[PDB]
DNA sequence: CGTCGGTGAGTCACCGAC
DNA sequence: GTCGGTGACTCACCGACG
C-alpha cells in the first residue's frame, strides 16, 4: 500500500538522517582528543623553550651587569 | 508473567543507554574545556617565548657595543 | 500550511568482561 | 553464563522553511 511506502520511506530517511547525527557527535569527539595530545605536546615543547631562554636571558644580564 | 525478566530488561538497558548518552555530553563538555585551556596556555608560552628572545637580542646587542 | 531534517530517548541485537 | 555498554533502528517532538 502507499501508506507502507511512505512509512517505510520515513524510516529511511530518518535512519539516514540518525546516522549522519550519530556521526558528527563521534566526529566532533574524535576531533577534540585530538587536538588535546597535539597541544599536550606542543606546549610541552613551548615550556622547555621558554626554560632555555629565561636562563639565557638570566646569564645575559649577568654578562651585561659585570660591566 | 515467564516474560517479566524481559520487562526488568528494558528498564535496566534504558537507564544504560540514559547513563552512555551522559557519558558522552560530559565527555564532550570535558574535551572542550580542556581544549580551552590548553589553547590559552600555549598563547601565554608563545608570548612569554616572543619576550624573552626579544630581550635576548636587546642584551646581545647592548655587550657587543661594550 | 504541511512535510522535512535534527535530535533525545526507548528499544533490540550484539558483544566483551568478569 | 549473566550483566552492562554501545551501535543502530525507531518514534516523538520541534523548529525550519518552500
Ligand atoms: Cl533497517
Ligand atoms: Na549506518
Ligand atoms: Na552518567
Amino acid at each position: 500500500s502507499q501508506e507502507r511506502i511512505k512509512a517505510e520511506r520515513k524510516r529511511l530517511r530518518n535512519r539516514i538522517a540518525a546516522s549522519k547525527c550519530r556521526k558528527r557527535k563521534l566526529e566532533r569527539i574524535s576531533r577534540l582528543e585530538e587536538k588535546v595530545k597535539t597541544l599536550k605536546s606542543q606546549n610541552t615543547e613551548l615550556a622547555s623553550t621558554a626554560s632555555l631562554l629565561r636562563e639565557q636571558v638570566a646569564q645575559l644580564k649577568q654578562k651585561v651587569l659585570s660591566h | 508473567e515467564e516474560e517479566e525478566k524481559r520487562r526488568v530488561r528494558r528498564e535496566r538497558n534504558k537507564l544504560a543507554a540514559a547513563k552512555c548518552r551522559n557519558r558522552r555530553r560530559e565527555l564532550t563538555d570535558r574535551l572542550q574545556a580542556e581544549t580551552d585551556q590548553l589553547e590559552e596556555e600555549k598563547a601565554e608560552l608563545e608570548s612569554e617565548i616572543a619576550e624573552l628572545q626579544k630581550e635576548k637580542e636587546r642584551l646581545e646587542f647592548v655587550l657587543v657595543a661594550h
